[PDB]
């Protein structure tokens, strides 16, 4: 039960289309994988949680990862007081271009650095992984920033973690 | 699928003394979930639905029960009707009482709707009967085929713009309705959650805001709580289910929410009428007492 | 709050900005004041309570995007006609019974969104916004659309998706700049032969539909990922259309009228990594039908007819995932022993009454589900099963376990629900990573082994319908905590 004056961190999934950005999103809320791909053009998730014994409402935005899908993206990452950007460990040009999004951030929010985690997901696809581990913690320590293995898919790994951990930088800067 | 001779089937023990089955094949009613099931995908999770309607609670496989409601409503298409779920577990013809309103949803599909109740949910009718009942008369094939049928119900509708309806309650998560449209489906119904509260949850007078569930599961929600709720989203009226009333239906927080029960002397402990709630063309309600 | 409102439209003046964002801030009207901000190029007024907009609007003749969704708009002013630099026009979630007229005339747009209204209908002055690159007007109530689609021709992005769709105009195939046709939930009867015409198609949405059949000049489209035809009546496939499908990664026909594979042999399946044919009729594998089948990993082939399996399936080595389920297989054949790269077998549903020694050479299976089979007794060789990590054994005819049981030191989940148990071996004390034991439902297990207190990490434990009666009615009345807790107390590991 939720207690009363609560804040609201709002939270916002950015990273290259069919990374998992949607299905982490609905793996965290629903507590189910999506299968099927559908491309998102913006959908927002709301919770009441209770992170490090501090109760807050979680406000997620997810955003497209297709170019075809972006227009607006900048102005919903703007609203944004945190980011997951994920990446897909099966997929090389979306760890590529983690700094694209790592760049549009700082310069969206007109600062030097702002509370963000890395994600790899995908992490259940051992056969197909192309990005090891040590590639993604060179990638977040070359940014400053938190490095985070998920999977959307059942048994889910780290998806409340992710979450919950951009809350903590959130509230720990 | 000869849908028409299903219903025929279905309705001939109309008038017989309750507990008389109705033996359709396994292979009727395979399709009927089938058929039912790519319906409820290709129509919206909130149900968005006109007046006139009938509105009708839990069932609970009270066959003769469902066959008075449709006696004194109507038999579609002469009415439109939402239910509320919890059409299975607890009585005795949970699979007479779920195929005929399978057959009216494929017969009807415009006119004739189903929300999700709790127990549409394999966990849940696994304990409190439909499993047994399937794998009595048919077979466990056929349940799993059921679940995935209920896996795909809609959860909530709101009709002309003003009541809007599901069968457990509030959430302190539903903040916006498109919320309950990025519900995913096929879906079980989470432990907690959105989803949870929308089949679980409940009124009560003595608590003020949010409070925990006697059930185990979701939450209670005051009479403050409606009012807000129904000020923020320009609602009348909330109606739901899932909790037995004495007098078939009961209302909360000065008529803002009603509790609907359309299972009279619900499984024979209960001295409970049942109730249903018909909606005309101005949004003015009326509701039906159905005796025991 | 009101308040903030026209406080954050002076802001917008006095600072003179491009952007003005009102979203979020329960704005039932406009006010009319916006009229001045003429410097606006963006306007985001989505998630309010709009019912409509002032005409007003119309004064901000230099927007490129105006973005209203998740409010309750009904129509939109006549005055829109002057935002002749609107790119952007977001409408999603709204209450929309039409396209209102005044969008019709708005022949800058490139990108409208109308998802989540109650439209019906599609006008043939649809063909005036000819710079569109992204139309979705999904979760609508259409039932058809104009030849007029085909005058978009800069069209990237059509998504009609749950809609009612019975046909498609045969125009759509001048939309040749198509990369993202979405027309999935529909009624589709039938697809024009026409679709071919789009050659940079890659992403196709077809599932839920009403297809009988799917048009051969569909294998012009080279540049299709996946063809998932989920829910449809498709009972074979044009001659040569996968073969031509040459970067196929998937292929789904869940859900259809199969009872044979498709027509065309093995060169078919040569590009892709997984195989969906769950729910239909199919009553056999073809002999060799995955011999040039080099990547496909994935088979399912839940809820069909198959009573046996083709001779060479031990030749599917590339197999990782494999879903037999609700057949009705009676005997797995010895020659499973060739899937070494197994980890994913899904058996429930069958008629099984054992299982072959065979099984205990798949060294990579992780996953074995027998539910619901009659399974009599397990071979010795499971053990052999290290990398396993869950077996499901409920509703089975099992009255003991193999004491090899207990070398599967990598199991967490153990079913054995709904069997004939009459007793566990002391032998499951060495299942260190064991995390879940459904015993529920043996109605003859009387007695648990204390040697079930050395499973440090067991959690989650079912034991409700065994009478259990060894043990003190008071202790399984508490339930499975407190069995557990007897076990350690009352047995020889207490100090452990
Ligand atoms: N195996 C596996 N598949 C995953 C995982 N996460 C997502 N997928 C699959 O990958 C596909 C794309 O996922 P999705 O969440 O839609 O990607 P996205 O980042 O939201 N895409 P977009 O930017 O276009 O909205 C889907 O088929 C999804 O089921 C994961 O952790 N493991
Ligand atoms: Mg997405
Ligand atoms: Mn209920
Ligand atoms: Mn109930």
């Amino acid at each position: 039960v939720p207690s009363d004056n609560l804040p609201t961190y709002k939270l916002v999934v950015v990273g290259d289309g069919g990374v998992g950005k949607s299905a982490l999103t609905i793996q965290f809320f629903q507590k189910i994988f999506v299968p099927d791909y559908d491309p998102t053009i913006e959908d927002s998730y709301l919770k009441h949680t209770e992170i490090d014994n501090q109760w807050a409402i979680l406000d997620v935005l997810d955003t497209a990862g297709r170019e075809e899908f972006s227009a607006m993206r900048e102005q919903y990452m703007r609203t944004g007081d945190g980011f997951l950007i994920v990446y897909s460990v099966t997929d090389k040009a979306s760890f590529e271009h983690v700094d694209r999004f790592h760049q549009l951030i700082l310069r969206v929010k007109d600062r030097e650095s702002f509370p963000m985690i890395l994600v790899a997901n995908k992490v259940d696809l051992m056969h197909l992984r192309k990005i090891t581990r040590e590639q993604g913690k060179e990638m977040a320590t070359k940014h400053n920033i938190p490095y985070i293995e998920t999977s959307a898919k059942d048994p889910p790994l780290n998806v409340d973690k992710a979450f919950h951990d951009l809350v903590r930088v959130i509230r720990q800067q | 699928l000869n849908l028409d001779s299903i219903i025929g089937r279905l309705l001939e023990v109309q008038g017989s003394r309750p507990g008389k089955n109705v033996q359709l094949t396994e292979n009727e009613i395979r399709g009927l979930c089938l058929k039912s099931r790519e319906i409820f995908l290709s129509q919206p999770i909130l149900l968005e639905l006109e007046a006139p309607l009938k509105i009708c609670g839990d069932i609970h496989g009270q066959y003769y029960d469902l066959l008075r409601l449709f006696e004194y409503g109507g038999f579609p298409p002469e009415s439109n009707y939402l239910f509320l779920g919890d059409y299975v577990d607890r009585g005795k013809q949970s699979l007479e009482t779920i195929c005929l309103l399978l057959a009216y949803k494929i017969k009807y599909p415009e006119n004739f709707f189903l929300l999700r109740g709790n127990h549409e949910c394999a966990s849940i009718n696994r304990i409190y009967g439909f499993y047994d009942e399937c794998k009595r008369r048919y077979n466990i094939k056929l349940w799993k085929t059921f679940t995935d049928c209920f896996n795909c119900l809609p959860i909530a509708a709101i009709v002309d713009e003003k009541i809007f309806c599901c069968h457990g309650g509030l959430s302190p998560d539903l903040q916006s309705m498109e919320q309950i449209r990025r519900i995913m489906r096929p879906t079980d119904v989470p432990d907690q959650g959105l989803l949870c509260d929308l089949l679980w949850s409940d009124p009560d007078k003595d608590v003020q805001g949010w409070g925990e569930n006697d059930r185990g599961v979701s939450f209670t929600f005051g009479a403050e709580v409606v009012a807000k709720f129904l000020h923020k989203h320009d609602l009348d009226l909330i109606c739901r289910a899932h909790q037995v009333v004495e007098d078939g239906y009961e209302f909360f927080a000065k008529r803002q929410l009603v509790t609907l029960f359309s299972a009279p002397n619900y499984c024979g402990e209960f001295d409970n009428a049942g109730a249903m709630m018909s909606v005309d063309e101005t949004l003015m309600c009326s509701f039906q007492i159905l005796k025991p | 709050s009101n308040a903030e409102v026209i406080k954050e439209l002076n802001k917008c003046r006095e600072e003179n900005s491009m952007r003005l964002d009102l979203s979020k801030r329960s704005i039932h009207i406009l006010p009319s004041s916006i009229k001045e901000l003429t410097q606006l190029t963006e306007l985001y007024l989505y998630s309010n309570k709009l019912q409509s907009l002032p005409a007003e609007v119309g004064c901000l003749v230099n927007l490129m995007t105006l973005a209203l969704s998740e409010n309750s708009l009904t129509s939109l002013p006549d005055s829109l006609d002057n935002l002749k630099k609107l790119r952007i026009l977001d409408l999603r979630h709204n209450k929309l019974r039409e396209i209102p007229s005044v969008v019709y005339r708005l022949d800058s747009l490139t990108t409208l969104y109308l998802r989540f209204n109650r439209i019906t209908t599609v006008e043939k002055d649809i063909k005036n916004l000819s710079k569109l690159s992204m139309l979705s007007i999904r979760e609508n109530k259409i039932k058809q659309l104009p030849a007029e689609i085909g005058e978009l021709c800069n069209l990237i992005t059509l998504d009609v998706a749950h809609n009612q769709l019975e046909h498609l105009p045969k125009e759509i195939g001048n939309c040749t700049q198509i990369t993202n046709l979405d027309l999935q939930h529909n009624e589709l009867l039938d697809l024009p032969d026409t679709i071919g015409n789009l050659s940079s198609l890659s992403r196709l949405g077809l599932r839920y539909n009403r297809l009988s059949a799917i048009p051969r000049s569909l294998a012009k489209c080279s540049a299709l990922e996946e063809l998932n035809l989920e829910n449809n009546n498709i009972s074979t496939l044009p001659e040569s259309l996968l073969s031509s499908l040459v970067k196929l990664n998937s292929l789904t026909l869940a859900r259809n009228c199969f009872q044979l594979y498709p027509v065309g042999g093995p060169s078919q399946f040569s590009t892709i990594y997984s195989l969906n044919m769950e729910h239909n009729r199919i009553n056999k594998i073809p002999f060799g039908i995955f011999s040039r089948a080099k990547v496909l990993s994935k088979l399912n082939m839940k809820d069909n007819q198959l009573t046996s399996l083709p001779l060479d399936f031990g030749t599917w080595t590339s197999m990782v995932e494999l879903n037999l389920a609700t057949n009705q297989l009676t005997k797995i054949p010895e020659d499973v022993s060739g899937l070494v790269s197994l980890e994913v077998l899904i058996l429930s549903n069958n008629l099984l009454k054992k299982l072959p020694h065979g099984l205990g050479n798949l060294r990579k299976l992780r996953e074995l589900d027998l539910e619901e089979n009659k399974l009599e007794s397990l071979p010795n060789e499971i053990a052999y099963l290290k990398d396993l990590q869950k077996l499901v054994l409920t509703n089975n005819q099992l009255t003991t376990l193999p004491r090899g049981i207990g070398h599967l030191t990598n199991l967490t989940h153990l079913g054995l629900g709904e069997n004939l148990l009459t007793h566990l071996p002391e032998e499951i004390g060495t299942l260190e990573n064991l995390e879940e034991l459904y015993l529920n439902d043996n109605p003859n297990l009387h007695s648990l082994p204390f040697e079930l207190a050395l499973c440090s990490k067991l959690s989650i434990m079912s034991i409700e319908n065994c009478p259990l009666s060894h043990l003190p009615p008071q202790i399984v009345a508490g339930g499975p905590s407190f069995i557990i807790q007897f076990l350690k107390m009352q047995g020889p590991y207490r100090a452990m």
